[PDB]
């Protein structure tokens, strides 16, 4: 069920990695300092790409309005974004991302 | 939420949250239009607190929807397009919304698009009562309409008829003009006071400490939020007016005695009793529609036990009240209320304004105002709130 | 008095007050109307510098008071209630004021009111002076009226004779367009020039030093401060305009010499001597109504000895100087005004403005006014004055 | 720049500069009226990126100058007098300036100012083309005009006609409208469409990924920079449109196939090919005239060979195109365009927006103009560049 | 004549107290620093109850519309106040405060 | 003509202006820079103002009308609304005394 994204050592700190999924919405993977998270990879606002937006502590901003997400709870971090984020939980085990195959 | 310079509401420490208000009240239950305006399948437009807004009838029931789709802005209301008895489509890209939740359901341009059931466009409660159609401009679930309400408006026997407009001022000047004791000088040569042989003061000489000029309901049986004007309790009612001890003026010496029972309630609708006859009552609202503007929504109503007392009372609502009193008496206040417009315009009519002694009760009001209101309604509000993490 | 963006008026070291007074200068005189305008308790409106303000006529004497109530700020003029010979009484709740000395002496609504003979609305001095109606917008005692007019307006044997109204420009574009000495181009084609057979050059060849070009004035005995254009004592005046050398268009040469003594004075009044005629005179005001508004305040005098001559006067004035002059010669000068609007509207043409020689009067004026005006009129003088003491 | 609320363009990194060129882009070719409207001495006056403008035409060429005298800052044009063949005489203090340079060349008020031969007056490149005047509202050498048109409109067979007119919305608001590929939901009831048998879409279902719905164009050799819609080569085009799964409208099933060839460029000028029929070609300009106006100048395209067909192509255009096609087709537009006035009039709109998958077209279009203008015109341009040092 | 206002022990320096008065219109007492001062309570400008104010120095700024007077003269300190305020003699006797009758 | 004397280079303080009158033609401005000289024409280029009446900041001269600037060295503008470059004359020092040229460079 777990999908096998990576090596954690294949993202720097601070970077964000897309992940797509044939027949569903793609997800993001973001490395925080030493710690994993994911998402929905598209802006709940639009049609942006979260994965190509700004990563400041564990907030995502998106690059288009600059509406904003808490990585580790989905929730909107800033405005104009209002509905929150699917976020999916992530384990990193033997140096290698996992990321769960279902929203929770 | 900040809508005056910061300067004016430091300055105003008793009642900044009012003078803040420009916008109106947030979260309040508003009367916008009478039922019969609106029938099944015929949307109607209106502006509430800023907001453009569109309301339905379909089956019977009313649903109100933000009157701006959610893509590019747009007033839906340009070119309605309801293609099916339960939705509305923006004529611009489709996008297709359901009247009930405001979900968007469906998107003819694209029926593959992953916005499809992921947006909803704002819906507000509506509620039809007495006739009037009342809308909450709120969020979250809504009070009961009675806590917005004056009392008695809503009891069973109660025959409410009434009358609406868009008048040229705040809702605040509206507001103020109503529950304004020392006001009922303008109405002196009223058509009512003569025709209706009323009796009307020029004035009061307040009596008794300043504590007993009002009295205000911080809570009732339902939330209600009010202030009598108890200024004639102690007070002496002034007929003649004197310049200099010559007597220059007279006030009415009629036989009905009517308006000794006033009192304004959030969020901004007086209720006169007894008027404009010793057996009726009059409950007007001052409805924000922007910052220039606002409905002056009033009703008169008269307990009637059977249809045959309604449909007396109809018949002399439309052949003596209506003309009589709605407009030969109130037409007075509404040009008293634009001539305040242009000393509060600037916002510096709020620190300006130099009050006297029948004042306690807009003072009063203004404060309760302050304490109870449920929201005060911002330009983002309009726009869209923001929040910068 | 903070009216105009602080950065501008920075850039503006020669004239940094006058840029500022967009609302006009208080405590100065200023022509509003004229006195066959306002009769006996028939109380009239009018906004000068900003201010609503009400005029009445009581036992032939003028007062004024401002047309706002203390109360809840309603203009009193709305509904008109002077219920006694003395006083104004507001529609709205009856306070009532005495027009003698504004002081609030009676409220209908509640004669035993702690306010009565504690509060005063503003009033205004006003005089009458040829038989036009002047206001003093200002505090205090005011001076003389003869300060703040042009000499011989006030003469005993001087007649004066105009017309009032309206225009869409601020104040101060009035003025310098009307002390504007090479402007006199727009003038080439008035009907005035042929039918009265005016000379009239297209401009000025400026000739001598800077100091030369005008004479300011603030030694005057009456106080009166002001700048005479004297562009034409030294400078050989244009008759042959042209391009590339090839002459495109002459000045008129016609008899009667005029205009050849002009002068400004605040608080912005022009005397045109002698005009329209070699035997009269011009006195034109520019009244601030608001930002964007001003009164065109004309008049015109002649020496008249006798009821006789007085006659044949207004006669003339009404068949050919009003027509004619007045409005044949200076309709131009409105849609001048009118023009300079947008340039100046974001307060930016102060700063860009490519001034050349004969601006030289414009700007001995600036400096004048923002030396010797007496005070700067703020939109807080309009709303009410703000200050904390500390 | 400095146009927009820096909060709000730091919101918008993707397209800034876009957002903050509500006065248009400087340094660019403008068309902004036909030939055959500005005669020989016969100046005319417009207003271009907030620029009051006057054109004449001397010897059968056209010049331009800014309508506004150096001295007092005055429209030349209140009342215009041309003395001289090759001059201006500004009516208030005559400063002259020549039109070929807008040098200040003699002052009649003053024939020994030092002014004389010192002062300049801007002066901007016109270029007549196609019948169109075209104004280079930029600073120093102008490019070449083929870098600010459309592929093909300066074609050497390519017979031009149009209309043109002034509407009341931000330029951008039009180009977006242009270029929108699902708006064409609002052409369903054209005239156009049963009257010239078009086939007509209700819109797309993308298909591909996000680089294959447009073409970038930034290798053009004439250096003209522009986007290309693709979202038909990989969607599926909609003809039945559903709400809840059941058909309550359809598109058009004529025989004719137009406008699978659409594409926006700099500075904002449309290419729809073909179109109103299959053998011609539609390009228009949405011209920034101020923040709240533009120029919608439409031109029709068709090959002609020789005289007689142009002719014949000037009364088929006169007859049919141009009430069929450019008032009976793109006068829904105009409204439309209007519609989204509000929304973002406060500029708010740029940031509250929610859109849709074929808006990737629109963004792709921002991120063009922000990268490849030729410079963002500012309220400073019109009142005079400021400088400190 | 002199009122009994209280003991200069029941004032904090910087307070303000509203004196009720039978049958009259009530007066406020401010101590400042260790000097005693009372005035009208009643604001020139309105009807706001200056002892309802905030007390800065030996200014009280009216809780209404922001205007101030200085406690000690009366006078105007800011605006929109304009006419002075009525003064009463205090007197502190055997460490009690006690007011004037009517205006000095 | 083609050499005018202004005056000791000592009668000069660093940063100071001087105006040269001449008879039949436009003044000029003379600038000192430390121990340098300078000099333009005394005409604002974007008006009637005298640039000898305005202030001194190292090398650039700010026109006391509206604010306008130039570098003293070029006549180039350095603040707006100035425009049009000042024409420049050169100066030089001999035994002691400041002269300046009666026909601008280039
Ligand atoms: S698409 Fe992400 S903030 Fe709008
Ligand atoms: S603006 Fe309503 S569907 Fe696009
Ligand atoms: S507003 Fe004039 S008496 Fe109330
Ligand atoms: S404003 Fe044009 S010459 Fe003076
Ligand atoms: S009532 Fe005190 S400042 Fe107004
Ligand atoms: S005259 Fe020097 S900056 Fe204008
Ligand atoms: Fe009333
Ligand atoms: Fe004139
Ligand atoms: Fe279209």
């Amino acid at each position: 069920i777990w999908l096998k994204v990576c090596a954690a050592s294949d993202m720097q700190p601070g970077t964000i990695r897309r992940v797509n999924r044939v027949g569903a919405a793609p997800l993001a993977v973001y490395r925080v300092g030493d710690q994993f998270y994911a998402t929905e990879d598209t802006c709940t606002h639009g049609i942006a790409s979260l994965s190509e937006g700004t990563l400041d502590g564990d907030v995502i901003e998106c690059p288009f309005h600059g509406g904003a997400f808490n990585v580790c709870t989905g929730m909107p971090a800033s405005s104009p974004c209002t509905v929150p984020l699917g976020v999916f939980e992530v384990e990193v085990k033997e140096g290698e991302v996992y990321v769960a195959g279902e929203k929770k | 939420m900040a809508n005056v310079d910061e300067a004016i509401l430091k300055r105003v420490k008793g009642w900044a949250p009012y003078v803040d208000a420009k916008l109106g009240f947030r979260n309040h239950w508003y009367p916008v239009m009478f039922s019969k305006e609106i029938n099944e399948g015929e949307p109607k437009t209106l502006k509430l607190l800023g907001e453009n807004l569109l309301v339905n009838r379909i089956d019977g029931k009313l649903y109100c929807l933000k009157d701006r789709c959610l893509h590019r802005g747009v007033q839906l209301s340009v070119k309605v397009e309801c293609k099916t008895k339960s939705t509305i489509t923006c004529w611009y890209h489709a996008w297709t919304y359901r009247w009930e939740d405001g979900v968007l359901c469906d998107i003819l341009t694209n029926p593959t698009s992953a916005q499809i059931g992921r947006q909803k466009l704002k819906t507000y409660p509506v509620q039809e009562a007495k006739g009037c159609v009342f809308i909450y401009l709120g969020d979250g679930d809504p009070p009961p309409l009675a806590r917005d309400t004056p009392p008695n408006f809503l009891d069973d026997d109660m025959e409410i008829l009434g009358k609406n407009q868009i008048i040229k001022s705040n809702w605040r000047l509206a507001v103020e003009n109503g529950f304004d004791p020392s006001h009922i000088y303008i109405h002196k040569d009223s058509i009512l006071v003569k025709d209706n042989d009323l009796a009307l003061p020029l004035g009061f000489a307040p009596g008794g400490d300043r504590k007993q000029q009002t009295r205000v309901v911080d809570d009732d049986v339902v939330g209600r939020k009010g202030v009598y004007d108890l200024i004639g309790e102690h007070g002496v009612p002034v007929f003649e007016g004197t310049i200099g001890g010559e007597v220059v003026r007279e006030g009415a010496y009629g036989e009905k005695i009517v308006a000794n029972d006033i009192s304004i309630w959030l969020p901004g609708v007086l209720k006169v009793n007894p008027f404009p006859n010793p057996d009726m009552m009059q409950f007007e609202w001052y409805v924000p529609i922007d910052e220039n503007t606002h409905y002056y929504f009033q009703t008169l109503g008269k307990p009637c036990a059977n249809d045959e007392e309604r449909k007396k009372y109809e018949q002399e609502f439309e052949s003596k009240w209506k003309p009589m009193a709605l407009e030969g008496f109130n037409n007075d206040d509404i040009w008293a209320r634009e001539a305040m417009v242009d000393f509060y315009a600037d916002d510096k009519g709020w620190v300006n304004e130099i009050l006297f002694e029948s004042d306690e009760a807009i003072v009063a009001w203004r404060k309760l105002a302050s304490e109870h209101n449920q929201g005060i309604q911002t330009q983002a509000h309009v726009s869209g709130l923001e929040h910068h993490h």
